[PDB]
Protein backbone atom coordinates (compact mmCIF):
# COMPACT_ATOMS: atom_id res chain seq x y z
CA UNK A 1 0.00 0.00 0.00
CA UNK A 2 3.30 2.21 0.01
CA UNK A 3 3.15 2.37 -3.67
CA UNK A 4 0.39 3.39 -6.60
CA UNK A 5 -0.34 1.65 -9.04
CA UNK A 6 -1.96 2.71 -12.99
CA UNK A 7 -5.24 1.04 -11.35
CA UNK A 8 -4.65 3.16 -7.84
CA UNK A 9 -4.41 5.85 -10.08
CA UNK A 10 -7.34 5.43 -12.51
CA UNK A 11 -9.67 4.26 -9.70
CA UNK A 12 -8.68 7.13 -7.37
CA UNK A 13 -9.52 9.83 -10.31
CA UNK A 14 -12.67 7.99 -11.03
CA UNK A 15 -13.98 7.33 -7.40
CA UNK A 16 -13.13 11.36 -6.52
CA UNK A 17 -15.25 12.41 -10.10
CA UNK A 18 -18.34 10.45 -10.08
CA UNK A 19 -18.37 11.54 -6.29
CA UNK A 20 -18.84 15.46 -7.69
CA UNK A 21 -21.20 14.32 -10.28
CA UNK A 22 -23.71 13.08 -7.43
CA UNK A 23 -23.95 16.16 -5.35
CA UNK A 24 -25.35 18.17 -8.43
CA UNK A 25 -28.20 15.38 -8.62
CA UNK A 26 -28.63 15.29 -4.94
CA UNK A 27 -28.39 11.12 -5.29
CA UNK A 28 -25.64 10.69 -2.18
CA UNK A 29 -26.19 12.23 1.20
CA UNK A 30 -22.47 13.27 2.11
CA UNK A 31 -23.78 15.28 5.41
CA UNK A 32 -21.42 12.97 7.16
CA UNK A 33 -17.94 14.34 5.73
CA UNK A 34 -19.25 17.03 5.96
CA UNK A 35 -19.98 17.39 9.25
CA UNK A 36 -17.38 15.30 10.97
CA UNK A 37 -14.93 18.06 9.61
CA UNK A 38 -16.88 21.22 10.17
CA UNK A 39 -18.03 19.95 14.29
CA UNK A 40 -19.47 23.43 15.41
CA UNK A 41 -18.64 22.15 18.43
CA UNK A 42 -15.25 22.06 18.14
CA UNK A 43 -15.32 25.67 16.45
CA UNK A 44 -16.71 26.90 19.34
CA UNK A 45 -13.69 25.05 21.50
CA UNK A 46 -10.81 26.33 19.16
CA UNK A 47 -12.35 29.76 19.39
CA UNK A 48 -12.78 29.41 23.08
CA UNK A 49 -9.22 28.73 23.04
CA UNK A 50 -8.04 31.72 20.95
CA UNK A 51 -10.15 33.72 23.42
CA UNK A 52 -8.52 32.31 26.01
CA UNK A 53 -4.84 33.27 24.42
CA UNK A 54 -6.34 36.83 23.93
CA UNK A 55 -7.02 36.79 27.85
CA UNK A 56 -3.59 35.44 28.69
CA UNK A 57 -1.39 37.65 25.93
CA UNK A 58 -2.85 40.15 27.72
CA UNK B 1 -9.94 -60.40 2.17
CA UNK B 2 -12.55 -60.39 -0.66
CA UNK B 3 -14.52 -63.92 -0.14
CA UNK B 4 -16.47 -62.58 -3.34
CA UNK B 5 -13.14 -62.52 -5.34
CA UNK B 6 -11.77 -65.49 -3.75
CA UNK B 7 -14.61 -67.77 -5.10
CA UNK B 8 -13.55 -66.23 -8.42
CA UNK B 9 -9.94 -67.21 -8.32
CA UNK B 10 -10.79 -70.98 -7.24
CA UNK B 11 -13.44 -70.83 -10.41
CA UNK B 12 -10.96 -69.12 -12.77
CA UNK B 13 -8.55 -71.13 -12.03
CA UNK B 14 -10.85 -74.14 -12.52
CA UNK B 15 -9.86 -75.85 -9.23
CA UNK B 16 -12.60 -75.55 -6.64
CA UNK B 17 -12.82 -78.83 -5.26
CA UNK B 18 -9.13 -79.36 -4.47
CA UNK B 19 -9.58 -76.37 -1.71
CA UNK B 20 -13.17 -75.50 -1.11
CA UNK B 21 -11.71 -72.76 1.34
CA UNK B 22 -11.39 -74.78 4.26
CA UNK B 23 -15.01 -73.72 5.40
CA UNK B 24 -14.38 -73.37 9.45
CA UNK B 25 -15.03 -70.72 12.25
CA UNK B 26 -11.13 -69.56 11.17
CA UNK B 27 -10.51 -69.56 7.59
CA UNK B 28 -14.73 -68.92 6.21
CA UNK B 29 -15.49 -66.63 8.78
CA UNK B 30 -12.72 -64.23 8.88
CA UNK B 31 -13.03 -63.24 5.24
CA UNK B 32 -16.58 -62.54 5.75
CA UNK B 33 -15.83 -59.65 8.17
CA UNK B 34 -23.78 -65.41 6.76
CA UNK B 35 -22.43 -64.23 3.92
CA UNK B 36 -22.64 -60.64 2.68
CA UNK B 37 -25.46 -60.82 0.30
CA UNK B 38 -23.69 -60.34 -3.16
CA UNK B 39 -23.81 -57.01 -5.03
CA UNK B 40 -23.86 -57.87 -8.77
CA UNK B 41 -26.38 -58.98 -11.16
CA UNK B 42 -25.40 -62.68 -11.78
CA UNK B 43 -21.88 -62.35 -11.87
CA UNK B 44 -21.68 -62.83 -8.13
CA UNK B 45 -24.45 -65.36 -8.49
CA UNK B 46 -23.35 -67.78 -10.48
CA UNK B 47 -20.71 -68.05 -8.15
CA UNK B 48 -23.02 -69.34 -5.24
CA UNK B 49 -24.83 -71.55 -7.80
CA UNK B 50 -21.47 -73.58 -8.93
CA UNK B 51 -20.03 -73.42 -5.10
CA UNK B 52 -23.16 -75.22 -4.22
CA UNK B 53 -23.13 -77.70 -7.14
CA UNK B 54 -19.15 -78.40 -6.30
CA UNK B 55 -19.57 -78.84 -2.46
CA UNK B 56 -22.94 -80.92 -3.51
CA UNK B 57 -20.40 -84.19 -3.22
CA UNK B 58 -18.81 -83.08 0.30
CA UNK B 59 -21.71 -82.05 1.92
CA UNK B 60 -20.44 -82.13 5.36
CA UNK B 61 -16.85 -80.67 5.27
CA UNK B 62 -18.20 -77.48 4.75
CA UNK B 63 -20.75 -75.83 7.26
CA UNK B 64 -21.30 -72.50 5.38
CA UNK B 65 -23.95 -73.78 2.88
CA UNK B 66 -26.56 -72.91 5.24
CA UNK B 67 -26.02 -69.65 5.13
CA UNK B 68 -25.67 -69.53 1.64
CA UNK B 69 -29.20 -71.34 1.32
CA UNK B 70 -30.54 -68.77 3.49
CA UNK B 71 -29.50 -66.28 1.25
CA UNK B 72 -31.30 -68.02 -1.63
CA UNK B 73 -34.38 -68.38 0.63
CA UNK B 74 -34.16 -64.30 0.96
CA UNK B 75 -33.04 -64.24 -2.92
CA UNK B 76 -36.67 -65.74 -3.77
CA UNK B 77 -38.44 -64.20 -1.21
CA UNK B 78 -37.46 -60.58 -2.46
CA UNK B 79 -37.99 -62.51 -6.45
CA UNK B 80 -41.54 -63.35 -5.28
CA UNK B 81 -42.02 -60.02 -3.35
CA UNK B 82 -41.09 -58.20 -6.39
CA UNK B 83 -43.27 -60.36 -8.69
CA UNK B 84 -46.47 -59.89 -6.44
CA UNK B 85 -45.36 -55.84 -6.45
CA UNK B 86 -45.10 -55.49 -10.20
CA UNK B 87 -48.59 -57.17 -10.35
CA UNK B 88 -50.03 -54.87 -8.27
CA UNK B 89 -48.12 -51.99 -9.86
CA UNK B 90 -49.69 -52.43 -13.06
CA UNK B 91 -52.98 -52.83 -11.77
CA UNK B 92 -52.22 -48.90 -9.87
CA UNK B 93 -51.85 -46.78 -13.33
CA UNK B 94 -54.52 -44.20 -13.46
CA UNK B 95 -56.12 -44.23 -16.80
CA UNK B 96 -55.23 -41.02 -18.13
CA UNK B 97 -52.26 -39.00 -17.47
CA UNK B 98 -50.65 -37.98 -20.97
CA UNK B 99 -46.96 -37.42 -19.96
CA UNK B 100 -45.36 -34.51 -21.59
CA UNK B 101 -42.86 -34.80 -24.05
CA UNK B 102 -40.01 -31.85 -23.89
CA UNK B 103 -39.84 -32.97 -19.99
CA UNK B 104 -39.53 -37.09 -20.84
CA UNK B 105 -36.70 -35.58 -22.77
CA UNK B 106 -35.01 -34.11 -20.44
CA UNK B 107 -35.06 -37.17 -17.90
CA UNK B 108 -33.42 -39.48 -21.13
CA UNK B 109 -30.95 -36.84 -21.47
CA UNK B 110 -30.38 -36.80 -17.80
CA UNK B 111 -30.35 -39.98 -16.45
CA UNK B 112 -28.10 -40.79 -19.73
CA UNK B 113 -25.45 -38.22 -18.88
CA UNK B 114 -26.16 -39.68 -15.24
CA UNK B 115 -25.09 -42.64 -15.80
CA UNK B 116 -21.34 -42.20 -17.50
CA UNK B 117 -20.23 -39.88 -14.46
CA UNK B 118 -20.56 -36.63 -16.70
CA UNK B 119 -21.63 -33.29 -15.78
CA UNK B 120 -25.14 -31.97 -15.97
CA UNK B 121 -26.39 -28.91 -16.50
CA UNK B 122 -29.03 -27.95 -14.57
CA UNK B 123 -32.09 -26.28 -16.67
CA UNK B 124 -34.57 -28.01 -13.85
CA UNK B 125 -5.64 -21.19 -6.92
CA UNK B 126 -6.60 -23.04 -3.70
CA UNK B 127 -4.43 -26.43 -3.51
CA UNK B 128 -7.39 -28.21 -2.29
CA UNK B 129 -10.04 -27.80 -4.83
CA UNK B 130 -6.54 -28.31 -7.43
CA UNK B 131 -5.81 -31.65 -6.22
CA UNK B 132 -9.96 -32.53 -6.40
CA UNK B 133 -9.18 -31.84 -10.41
CA UNK B 134 -6.41 -33.18 -10.74
CA UNK B 135 -7.66 -36.55 -9.64
CA UNK B 136 -10.12 -36.49 -11.85
CA UNK B 137 -7.84 -36.33 -14.91
CA UNK B 138 -6.23 -39.62 -13.74
CA UNK B 139 -9.44 -41.68 -13.40
CA UNK B 140 -10.24 -40.81 -17.29
CA UNK B 141 -6.16 -41.55 -18.20
CA UNK B 142 -6.40 -44.94 -16.32
CA UNK B 143 -9.68 -45.68 -17.38
CA UNK B 144 -8.78 -45.07 -21.01
CA UNK B 145 -5.84 -47.05 -20.89
CA UNK B 146 -7.45 -50.34 -20.05
CA UNK B 147 -9.58 -50.22 -23.48
CA UNK B 148 -8.90 -53.36 -25.80
CA UNK B 149 -6.41 -51.97 -28.38
CA UNK B 150 -8.52 -54.55 -31.33
CA UNK B 151 -11.60 -51.86 -30.98
CA UNK B 152 -13.67 -51.17 -33.90
CA UNK B 153 -17.13 -50.02 -35.19
CA UNK B 154 -19.86 -51.12 -36.80
CA UNK B 155 -22.12 -48.15 -38.03
CA UNK B 156 -25.55 -48.68 -39.36
CA UNK B 157 -24.17 -47.42 -42.98
CA UNK B 158 -21.88 -50.32 -43.97
CA UNK B 159 -24.60 -52.16 -45.80
CA UNK B 160 -24.34 -49.79 -48.50
CA UNK B 161 -21.02 -51.08 -49.42
CA UNK B 162 -21.67 -54.66 -49.42
CA UNK B 163 -18.19 -55.86 -48.16
CA UNK B 164 -17.34 -59.63 -48.67
CA UNK B 165 -15.71 -62.28 -46.66
CA UNK B 166 -12.43 -60.03 -47.09
CA UNK B 167 -13.43 -56.23 -48.29
CA UNK B 168 -12.08 -53.77 -45.40
CA UNK B 169 -14.56 -51.82 -45.18
CA UNK B 170 -13.82 -47.44 -44.70
CA UNK B 171 -15.49 -46.80 -41.52
CA UNK B 172 -14.05 -49.22 -38.90
CA UNK B 173 -12.01 -47.03 -37.04
CA UNK B 174 -14.18 -44.06 -36.17
CA UNK B 175 -13.82 -44.94 -32.30
CA UNK B 176 -10.20 -45.96 -31.67
CA UNK B 177 -9.20 -42.68 -33.54
CA UNK B 178 -11.35 -40.86 -30.95
CA UNK B 179 -10.33 -42.89 -27.98
CA UNK B 180 -6.57 -41.58 -28.77
CA UNK B 181 -7.91 -38.29 -29.58
CA UNK B 182 -8.79 -37.80 -25.78
CA UNK B 183 -6.12 -40.30 -24.41
CA UNK B 184 -2.77 -37.94 -26.28
CA UNK B 185 -4.81 -34.64 -25.43
CA UNK B 186 -5.34 -35.13 -21.76
CA UNK B 187 -1.11 -36.27 -21.40
CA UNK B 188 -0.01 -33.19 -23.71
CA UNK B 189 -1.96 -30.68 -21.15
CA UNK B 190 1.34 -29.61 -19.51
CA UNK B 191 2.13 -28.38 -22.78
CA UNK B 192 -0.58 -26.38 -23.67
CA UNK B 193 0.19 -25.15 -20.72
CA UNK B 194 3.72 -23.73 -21.23
CA UNK B 195 2.62 -22.57 -24.75
CA UNK B 196 -0.32 -20.41 -23.15
CA UNK B 197 2.31 -18.71 -20.24
CA UNK B 198 4.70 -17.80 -23.24
CA UNK B 199 1.82 -16.41 -25.27
CA UNK B 200 -0.04 -14.28 -22.29
CA UNK B 201 3.58 -13.44 -20.70
CA UNK B 202 4.30 -11.57 -24.07
CA UNK B 203 1.37 -10.48 -24.93
CA UNK B 204 0.44 -8.72 -21.49
CA UNK B 205 4.14 -7.84 -20.85
CA UNK B 206 3.68 -5.40 -23.27
CA UNK B 207 0.22 -3.91 -22.86
CA UNK B 208 0.62 -0.28 -23.26
CA UNK B 209 2.12 -0.39 -27.07
CA UNK B 210 -0.60 -2.51 -28.54
CA UNK B 211 -3.96 -1.78 -26.51
CA UNK B 212 -4.83 2.00 -28.29
CA UNK B 213 -6.83 2.95 -24.78
CA UNK B 214 -4.03 2.46 -22.60
CA UNK B 215 -0.95 4.43 -24.44
CA UNK B 216 -3.64 7.18 -24.36
CA UNK B 217 -4.17 7.99 -20.55
CA UNK B 218 -2.24 10.98 -19.08
CA UNK B 219 -0.47 8.62 -16.35
CA UNK B 220 0.37 6.13 -19.06
CA UNK B 221 2.25 8.12 -21.56
CA UNK B 222 3.52 10.35 -18.41
CA UNK B 223 5.20 7.39 -17.16
CA UNK B 224 6.55 6.34 -20.28
CA UNK B 225 7.66 9.74 -20.77
CA UNK B 226 9.54 9.61 -17.53
CA UNK B 227 11.17 6.79 -18.00
CA UNK B 228 13.26 7.83 -20.78
CA UNK B 229 14.92 11.12 -19.35
CA UNK B 230 18.56 11.25 -20.29
CA UNK B 231 20.48 12.71 -16.97
CA UNK B 232 21.53 15.81 -16.47
CA UNK B 233 25.15 16.77 -17.56
CA UNK B 234 26.92 18.74 -14.92
CA UNK B 235 29.25 21.52 -16.93
CA UNK C 1 -28.82 -47.18 -21.94
CA UNK C 2 -28.22 -46.45 -25.54
CA UNK C 3 -26.02 -43.43 -25.90
CA UNK C 4 -27.11 -39.68 -27.58
CA UNK C 5 -25.78 -38.31 -30.25
CA UNK C 6 -23.15 -35.52 -29.21
CA UNK C 7 -25.01 -33.08 -31.28
CA UNK C 8 -28.37 -33.42 -29.49
CA UNK C 9 -26.68 -33.27 -25.87
CA UNK C 10 -25.52 -29.95 -27.09
CA UNK C 11 -28.88 -28.99 -29.09
CA UNK C 12 -30.95 -29.58 -26.29
CA UNK C 13 -28.53 -27.81 -23.57
CA UNK C 14 -36.20 1.32 -9.25
CA UNK C 15 -33.10 2.60 -10.24
CA UNK C 16 -34.33 4.54 -13.16
CA UNK C 17 -36.55 6.89 -11.61
CA UNK C 18 -33.71 8.20 -9.11
CA UNK C 19 -32.24 9.86 -11.88
CA UNK C 20 -35.16 10.58 -13.75
CA UNK C 21 -36.80 12.46 -10.69
CA UNK C 22 -33.50 14.23 -10.29
CA UNK C 23 -33.15 15.49 -13.79
CA UNK C 24 -36.70 16.58 -14.26
CA UNK C 25 -36.23 19.48 -10.95
CA UNK C 26 -32.72 20.59 -11.63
Amino acid sequence: YNNVTLKNLTAFQLLSQRENICELLNLVESTERHNSIINPERQRMSLEEMKKMLDALK
Amino acid sequence: LQEQSELMSTVMNNTPTTVAALAAVAAASETNGTIPKPRSSAQLEQLLYRYRAIQNHPKENKLEIKAIEDTFRNISRDQDIYETKLDTLRKSIDKGFQYDEDLLNKHLVALQLLEKDTDVPDYFGDPDTEIRISARISNRINELERLPANLGTYSLDDCLEFITKDDLSSRMDTFKIKALVELKSLKLLTKQKSIRQKLINNVASQAHHNIPYLRDSPFTAAAQRSVQIRSKVIV
Amino acid sequence: SLPIEDNYIREVVSKLMECVNDAVQT
